[PDB]
């Protein structure tokens, strides 16, 4: 998984 | 287990080797096998086995462009439930306690704008253009996903904010002038450490790969690594104007609602959660 | 000698790399130097230096090639191949170490290694077809009787009268054989450029490095090198598996083989290796 997008 | 299933498929692609000392990254559309050497993808749902012959035919596409730096290479493909064998990129990720080290950072910038500068001149060529996808209106069609599934879960003022970082998407321009990974984030970039000052194995996770606008990876490499570091990158690479800072800005605000929108069609409670940490 | 003398190149090349704990392999145009992760291509004069920019364009092609195996990658821009002269060229390094023939007296081991030289030479052959990779690699015509010219002027004084004239009834067969130019050809498939990774089960081909005699060509160049390295049960096996044990390409190998001694010999005179050159000259005094 995350915030970069996963 | 898994890997008791594909035991038969493991012995002819891994002759020899103990399926039980095999690691499995259980990823979200793909089940990575994690060889010494190697990975092999097999797809979960019956939808990612249809795909994964162009797939496949991508990362050939991406093994054969100078990006000064290595890709998953496709070794073997075929069924059984199709399958794709790909390289093993060597060498882990960097920590951000690496980069304040001066003389590191010039390194790592430097290498993250050949990178950069590699998907970028790839971009213009035909063969590429044709082998990867380039969707028109992503960010519109992102949108209306966000409207649908996350207002609803999101409180009336962080829809308000939320809403303001939507209307941002259509100000930019639906550029497809470069190779966008998608997904730069710092454990995808993998390095070579204890030999001297790190060097830049390769690149993994080509999953969201497409033509597009090159500031999403930008972005991605602003969000693993921060401003300093990324003003660093932009001045090497000569991408330090208003109007590229202002498309960073305004896909890294999406990427906390594309981290939720994922998590809330996959059942992921620990995710979302995060995503929807300031809108609500 | 080469790494004191680019000390300063490789220390841009490789940051904060010691360049005593580094290994050199002799080329005839390059000299390769062996870091951990990357290898890099040192011209020895400067025409050696005009050739890297195509040397850069080749390696790019062979990576996009399905040889089901890994090869050095292109860690230069892409506009490295438009220049007229390169300094240096980096290569991505194959992990792996070659395999000894020791190990093939397992048959089941053999039945596996010989697949997956298949795979590969299945790989070269079928994209010896593809014209954009005979448009990129070179396609010698006559080599063979050009080889033969070459052993002669070169190695003959080396040799002795003895060896001069084993050497003759080798060279004999080379005019007679057709001039092929069908498959993507290595030139140099010693056991030495095939490396293998053993840490886990069976043998598994890593990938293949030295491509610096690469060229469109007959396939049964590299059979007979095989054939050379690991003998006659072996090719065999290759042969049955590929399926070209017909008795026109047995013929071609056979000749070819026997002159493969030669091929290590003129390599290593050109490139100036004394050991392995001494190695090639073993018989031929
Ligand atoms: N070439 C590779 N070399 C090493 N590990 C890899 C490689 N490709 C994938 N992985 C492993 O997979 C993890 C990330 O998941 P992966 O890239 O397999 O996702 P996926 O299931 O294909 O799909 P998605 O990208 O949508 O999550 C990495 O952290 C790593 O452990």
């Amino acid at each position: 998984k995350a915030x970069r997008a996963s | 287990g898994i890997l008791q299933a594909n035991r038969v498929l493991l012995s002819r692609l891994l002759p020899g080797v103990e399926p039980e000392g095999l690691t499995v990254r259980h990823g979200q559309f793909h089940q990575v096998v994690i060889a010494s050497d190697r990975v092999v993808c097999l797809p979960r749902t019956a939808a990612a086995a249809a795909r994964l012959p162009r797939r496949a035919a991508v990362m050939r596409v991406l093994a054969g462009l100078d990006l000064g730096c290595r890709t998953p290479r496709p070794l073997c493909e075929g069924s059984a439930l199709p399958f794709l064998v790909l390289s093993r990129v060597p060498g882990a990720p960097l920590e951000a306690d690496a980069l304040e080290d001066s003389k590191v950072a010039e390194v790592v910038a430097a290498q993250y704008v050949t990178l950069l500068s590699g998907l970028a001149s790839a971009g213009a060529d035909e063969k590429v253009r044709a082998a990867l996808p380039a969707p028109q209106g992503r960010w519109r069609q992102f949108a209306a996903d966000v409207r649908a599934e996350l207002f609803p879960l999101m409180s009336d003022g962080g829809c308000r904010q939320a809403e303001r970082e939507l209307a941002a998407l259509d100000s930019l321009p639906d550029i497809t002038e470069a190779v966008v990974h998608g997904n730069l984030g710092a454990e995808n970039v993998l390095w070579v450490r204890d030999d001297g000052l790190p060097r830049l194995s390769g690149v993994i996770d080509w999953d969201e790969v497409s033509i597009g606008d090159p500031a999403e990876d930008l972005a991605a490499i602003g969000a693993g690594y921060g401003k300093d570091f990324l003003d660093q990158v932009l001045t090497l690479g000569g991408w330090s104007d208003r109007r590229m800072a202002t498309r960073i800005a305004t896909i890294r605000a999406t990427f906390a609602l594309q981290q939720a929108l994922s998590a809330c069609r996959d059942g992921d409670e620990e995710e979302l959660a995060d995503g929807l940490t300031g809108y609500r």
